[PDB]
């Protein structure tokens, strides 16, 4: 009879996990502040890692990797990629980015802004989306917090019919042995309104967030194209597959990112252990070149994929540590 | 650190004499007072309970008290009757007639000074007295009335010493008179204020164990006392033998009592055995742990699942894997963490002693400070109220100078104690 | 990289290696705390003996 | 030469003191009767070992140490132990009754009736010194004596010996070897009162030592003796620079200089390797690179925490045995590229290294195997604050209900001191946070 606690009520993913655990009849939920737990579904902020693994007679596991925030924050991700030899600086799959503080690498950003202007090539960026540096710096200083300036991919792959923009969300599970598992089911969070190349003011066809979009539901149910359809589209419209044209790059980027920070966050020889679910956001240009946009530390899932993914988490991340009385994951080997 | 033992009344002397009989055998002391053991573990902390005389004679640091000579004459003619210092036999002639007032205010007040002289004589011999332990019943007159009088006067002369008691609670299942709830309620009022540690030995529980579990059709007081002496030997083990912590009465109180008034403990024991009947099969550690935590093994008729454990002290006796003990005890806490309060971290401690009790290859004694103990005091309170609402049998007390108000006050304080235990059950 | 302050002897040796450069109460008051706490003890004990006196 | 006086308070302090001084004798070739054949200056001298051992005309070398416990039981075993002749009666001080796991009882009540005697017995040792550096104080956090009387002693020492340094070897409480449920109370209370009086304190979590003994010495249930012999090895590694010829950490002030840039943050993390079982039949001796790399494994630390998620302020490596600077530097260069070692911006990323060619001495019949080379790393990392976080959390759980508080109030302590102590700890956690993240 294993025990667990829940300290993030807003987690739609782990609300389903706690449900599945109880339904086995071999897992018992304790109160929030009960230290005698086997599993901790921790909070998103100020997770007390320091108090883990100090309970005699209890193997303890938490659903978060301490230090993984360096990968899952926009200012941190840029710094991580730029300073890490395994990634920096000729990184081919991450857009040119810079860290900017409100009134740092502001002078460095302008040095590159000149080449694009004194080269008469594409010079659109993103924090809002603009082609003028002055319009952007005035926006960051007016907000208050730290922002990141990034090169805007002016030539994205566009779905047909619709001439639409999209981004790919991949769910990745890293268990206690630092096995990197890619969920075989990803999702394309598509824009419904046709992509406009000239007018950047209209951020409804540039930004592909599920909330902003909610022409919603015209082409597919809820502006979400799964892999079977997207693969079929790539075969019919471009004479290729999702595996060859995109997924190899995706698996490569995921593998590379987590390998880089492994020695900093691994719980191999620690007194407590960690697993964590990541959500990688990718962007595809018209030449079928995959770009990493960012990494989310606390990702939500797609309604269709909750049942399968959440069950998947139990099998390889929880039951692997706490056994009870074909696979939906692709193991990215290293 | 010496302990001064006191036993008052019929019940107090009968379980008291049985206690000395049991531990004397454990420490290798014979009725003559001479040592005939084989292990040095027996004599290392024997000074806690025994005085040493010339020729290496060991005499219990015990004072026997009663208001009638009947029961104490039976002690002096009992098995280990001769071991006791004859000057420590302090008795009257009138008796108490199961009357708290007689024991506390009239008959006992006439004898209490004689007792305190013997307490003083014993204490002055101590290199460093740590405190006192009293054995008595709460349902009678002497052990209940005079016993609580002694406690109050001992506190007055030794306010910086620990007071411990083994208090036998009355039960209609094993009843002498109808006024036992009166005597008990009046006594609890005293114990709440003037003791640091009280082991609640419930005759209701003892009877149920003998009847339901031990399959004794008609249990006697002797059958009841087999469970008491087994329990008493257990809870005092860590005081009598060299252990990892070398426990004393004060350190026990500090670790067991989070709030001063909540110092009424539920004792437990495993395996439960009847007299004469020898068991041939030693219990495994998982069995000891499971049984000692079961309600059927509690010496206080309270359901531990109806409350939460504030603190727990446990002692395993016999040759066994202390690693296995640790795992099993940690397992109980990890399996049933809801019955342990979360605002007292690590509130369960376990010790182990190599020397097992007579007739058992291994045993486990349980000391629990549970909020479920309120069920005991509520039971007494109900029986108290049923009579007091009609002022029944009160003339036995007013005849000794008591007033009705003193009953009302005693009732209120025990009900307060109940609500105090209830307060932390929902924390 | 840079090893500095190398000091050697028969018993052993010591040195420093740099990888990268950077970027009370008085006796009075004590005796006052102890005695004041003693007064609180005396007060508690007196309240007990007064309660027992009643 | 400048002298150091060791003070051992409470059961933990005394019994650890026994382990250390036993080991000190074996390292210097001093026999139980106090005779040291190799010392050719009969009746005195000013060698490095005279820092800890004074000398009589009879050629007896006696520890500059005082043992104090409010209960006679533990020290009585020193009076009759194998090293009974080593110390003399005036060094072994005992009371009548202990502090009963109560800080207030050890600090206020019973501490008041013996504090003058102890200081007098300490003053006697100090009089035999030509240039006293300061004191090394051994005690527990959880004990009533170790917590209560220590804080009182440390206060008076700052008054009587204002110019002198004061170091601590403190035992952090662990449920696996618990003696009281209120050990978190005593820990917070003694830390608060002692903080401004301590220059550098080495915390040892019994949890870590207990598990190291189980994991690496294959001892299913470690005894105090098992724990202490391992601790004494660590303590010896730390004090070896005071007792032997060298040029690193040669005096007490240098400890604070090299390990403690910020005064309040004076708790360096100790990591030791290798710990090998004596009854391990087949053992491949570990190289300089292997033992040095082990200094960055949490499983070898005296306190379980994660230095990867903090920042370093200082770092000393103390080698004993077959070790030369070349192999150390080669080991460090490799480790640096493999592990996360972040120094604070206002500190140089570097290591102070000390080597003693004599390998670590093992107690005959002990659990530790002889090794050709060992190392103790002293790193002032903000990650050790995890221990304060654990402790302060247990404190809050009990104190929210004022559980067991009455025992302390009954000894004359004010309930306000609980909140005052906890506030100081809250500030300490903040200090670590500012420096660390
Ligand atoms: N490592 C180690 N820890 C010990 C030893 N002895 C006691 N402790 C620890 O010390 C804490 C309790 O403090 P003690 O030293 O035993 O008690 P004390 O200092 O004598 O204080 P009182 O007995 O209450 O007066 C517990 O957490 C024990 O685990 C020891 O020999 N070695
Ligand atoms: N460099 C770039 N070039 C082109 N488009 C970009 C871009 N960076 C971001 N986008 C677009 O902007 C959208 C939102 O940006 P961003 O990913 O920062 O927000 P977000 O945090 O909500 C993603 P998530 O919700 O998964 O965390 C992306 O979905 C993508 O559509
Ligand atoms: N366990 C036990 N309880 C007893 C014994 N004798 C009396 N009692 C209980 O004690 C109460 C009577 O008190 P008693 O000791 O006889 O009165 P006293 O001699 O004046 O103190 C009743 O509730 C009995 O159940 C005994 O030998 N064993
Ligand atoms: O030896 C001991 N001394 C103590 O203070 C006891 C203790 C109780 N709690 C402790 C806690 C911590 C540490 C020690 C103890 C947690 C809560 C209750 C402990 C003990 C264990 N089983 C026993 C059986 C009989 C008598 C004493 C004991
Ligand atoms: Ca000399
Ligand atoms: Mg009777
Ligand atoms: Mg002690």
């Amino acid at each position: 009879m294993y025990t667990f606690v829940v300290r993030d009520e807003n987690s739609s993913v782990y609300a389903e996990v706690s449900r599945l655990l109880l339904a086995t009849g071999q897992w018992k939920r304790l109160r929030k502040d009960n230290p005698r737990f086997n599993l901790m579904l921790g909070e998103r902020n100020r997770l007390p890692f320091g108090r883990l693994g100090h309970e005699p007679g209890l193997v303890q596991l938490v659903n978060y990797y301490r230090g993984a925030d360096k990968l899952c924050r926009k200012a941190s991700l840029v710094k991580l990629i730029k300073t890490s030899p395994e990634l920096s600086e000729s990184c081919t799959w991450f857009p040119e980015s810079y860290v900017i503080y409100p009134t740092d690498e502001r002078e460095v950003f302008l040095a590159a802004y000149n080449r694009r202007r004194e080269g008469r090539e594409g010079n659109v960026w993103i924090a809002l989306i603009s082609s003028e540096a002055s319009e952007l710096l005035d926006f960051i200083d007016e907000q208050g917090q730290v922002h990141v300036i990034q090169k805007y991919l002016e030539k994205p792959l566009l779905l047909e019919p619709g001439h639409r923009k999209f981004d790919i969300r991949s769910w990745v599970l890293v268990d206690h042995l630092y096995n990197i598992y890619l969920y075989r089911e990803g999702v394309l969070r598509t824009s419904s309104e046709p992509y406009n190349s000239a007018n950047f003011q209209d951020k409804t066809c540039h930004l592909t967030n599920h909330c902003i979009q909610k022409n919603y539901g015209r082409y597919e149910e809820g502006n979400e194209m799964f892999f079977e359809e997207f693969n079929q589209y790539l075969m019919d419209a471009l004479n290729t597959t999702l595996e060859n044209s995109i997924l190899l790059q995706i698996k490569h980027i995921i593998r590379s990112c987590l390998m880089c920070i492994e020695p900093a966050i691994s719980t191999k020889h620690l007194h407590y252990q960690s697993f964590q679910l990541f959500g990688f956001d990718f962007m595809v240009d018209e030449e079928l070149k995959v770009w990493l946009i960012e990494v989310n530390g606390a990702p939500a899932c797609a309604q269709k994929l909750y049942a399968e993914l959440c069950q998947g988490i139990v099998d390889v991340a929880i039951s692997s540590v706490f056994p009870l009385a074909t696979s939906i994951f692709i193991k990215l080997h290293h | 650190r010496e302990i001064v033992h006191i036993q008052a009344g019929q019940c107090g002397n009968q379980i008291g004499a049985k206690f000395w009989e049991v531990i004397s055998d454990e420490h290798g002391i014979d009725p003559t007072g001479s040592y005939h053991g084989d292990s040095d573990l027996q004599l290392e902390r024997i000074n806690v309970y025994y005085n040493e005389a010339t020729g290496n004679k060991y005499v219990p640091r015990a004072i026997l008290v009663d208001l009638e000579p009947g029961t104490m004459d039976s002690v002096r003619s009992g098995p280990f009757g001769q071991i006791f210092r004859p000057d420590n036999f302090v008795f009257g002639q009138s008796g108490a007639g199961n009357n708290w007032a007689k024991g506390h205010y009239t008959e006992g007040a006439e004898l209490v000074d004689s007792v305190l002289d013997v307490v003083r004589k014993e204490s002055e011999s101590c290199d460093c007295l740590q405190g006192f332990q009293l054995t008595h019943s709460l349902g009678g007159g002497t052990g209940s009335g005079m016993g609580t009088l002694l406690i109050s006067k001992i506190r007055e002369e030794y306010p910086d010493r620990i007071m411990n008691t083994f208090s036998v609670m009355p039960s209609p299942k094993v009843s002498d008179t109808v006024v036992e709830p009166y005597n008990a309620t009046l006594s609890v009022h005293q114990l709440v204020e003037n003791t640091d540690e009280t082991y609640c030995i419930d005759n209701e529980a003892l009877y149920d164990i003998c009847f339901r579990t031990l399959k004794l059709t008609t249990p006697t007081y002797g059958d009841l006392n087999h469970l008491v002496s087994a329990t008493m030997s257990g809870v005092t083990t860590c005081l009598r033998f060299p252990g990892q912590l070398n426990a004393d009465l004060r350190k026990l109180a500090v670790n067991m009592v989070p709030f001063p008034r909540l110092h009424f403990f539920m004792p437990g024991f495993a395996p439960l055995t009847s007299r004469g009947s020898q068991q041939y099969r030693a219990l495994t550690v998982p069995e000891l742990t499971q049984q000692m935590f079961d309600s059927k093994n509690m010496m206080a008729a309270c359901d531990p699942r109806h409350g939460r454990y504030l603190t727990v002290a446990a002692i395993f006796r016999g040759r066994m894997s202390m690693k296995e003990v640790d795992e099993q005890m940690l397992n109980v806490q990890n399996k049933n963490s809801s019955y342990f309060v979360e605002w007292i971290p690590n509130n369960v401690k376990t010790a182990v002693c190599d020397i097992p009790p007579r007739g058992l290859k291994m045993s486990a004694t349980f000391i629990g400070n549970s909020t479920a103990i309120q069920e005991l005091f509520k039971r007494i309170s109900e029986q108290f109220t049923a009579m007091f609402r009609r002022k029944a049998f009160l003339h036995w007390y007013t005849g000794e100078g008591m007033d009705e108000m003193e009953f009302t006050e005693a009732e209120s304080n025990m009900n307060d104690l109940v609500s105090e235990y209830q307060q932390y059950q929902d924390a | 990289m840079e090893v500095i302050e190398l000091n050697k002897c028969t018993s052993g040796q010591s040195f420093e290696v740099i990888l990268k450069p950077p970027s009370d109460p008085s006796l009075e008051e004590i005796q006052k705390k102890l005695e004041a706490a003693e007064e609180r003890r005396k007060y508690q004990e007196a309240e007990l003996l007064k309660h027992l006196a009643e | 030469m400048r002298e150091c006086i060791s003070i051992h308070v409470g059961q933990a302090g005394v019994q650890i003191g026994n382990a250390c001084w036993e080991l000190y004798c074996l390292e210097h070739g001093i026999q139980p009767d106090g005779q040291m054949p190799s010392d050719k200056t009969i009746g005195g001298g000013d060698d490095s070992f005279n820092t800890f051992f004074s000398e009589t005309g009879a050629g007896k070398h006696v520890p500059r140490a005082v043992f104090v416990d409010l209960e006679p039981t533990v020290i009585d075993e020193v009076r009759t132990g194998t090293y009974r002749q080593l110390f003399h009666p005036e060094q072994l001080i005992t009371g009548k009754e202990d502090a009963a796991n109560n800080y207030a009882r050890g600090h206020y009540t019973i501490g008041k009736e013996i504090i003058d005697l102890v200081l007098d017995r300490i003053r006697k040792l100090a009089d035999q010194c030509t240039g006293l550096q300061g004191f090394l104080v051994f005690h527990s956090f959880g004990g009533g004596t170790g917590s209560g009387f220590t804080s009182l002693l440390m206060e008076r020492l700052s008054v009587d010996y204002g110019k002198k340094s004061k170091l601590e070897f403190s035992i952090y409480p662990a449920p696996q070897v618990s003696t009281a449920v209120v050990e978190p109370y005593n820990s917070i209370l003694t830390t608060h009162t002692t903080l401004e009086h301590s220059d550098c304190a080495f915390m040892v979590d019994n949890e870590a030592i207990y598990d190291i003994c189980r994991r690496n010495l294959d001892i299913e249930r470690p005894t105090y003796t098992n724990l202490n012999r391992l601790i004494s090895q660590i303590v010896s590694s730390i004090t070896a620079s005071l007792r032997f010829d060298g040029a690193l950490n040669v005096d007490l002030t240098e400890f604070q200089t090299n390990l403690v840039p910020y005064p309040r943050i004076h708790f360096p993390l100790a990591t030791y390797a290798p710990v090998i079982s004596a009854e391990k039949a087949y053992h491949e001796q570990l190289s300089v690179a292997e033992i040095t790399n082990a200094c960055f494994e949490p499983a070898n630390q005296m306190v379980k925490c994660d230095p990867r998620h903090g920042k370093y302020m200082a770092c000393c490596l103390l080698y004993r045995g077959d070790v030369v600077p070349k192999d150390v530097n080669a080991a460090i260069a490799t480790i640096k590229t493999k592990r996360s070692i972040q120094f604070v911006d206002w500190c140089p990323t570097g290591f102070k290294v000390g080597i003693n060619y004599q390998p670590p001495t093992v107690v005959p019949g002990g659990d530790l195997a002889k090794v050709q080379r060992a190392v103790c790393m002293l790193s002032n990392t903000t990650a050790i604050a995890e221990a304060w976080a654990r402790l302060d959390h247990k404190f809050d759980l009990m104190y929210a209900k004022r559980a067991f508080v009455h025992w302390y109030v009954g000894e004359g302590m004010e309930e306000g001191e609980f909140s005052e102590a906890r506030e100081d700890m809250a500030a300490l956690e903040k200090d670590y946070e500012e420096v660390g993240v």
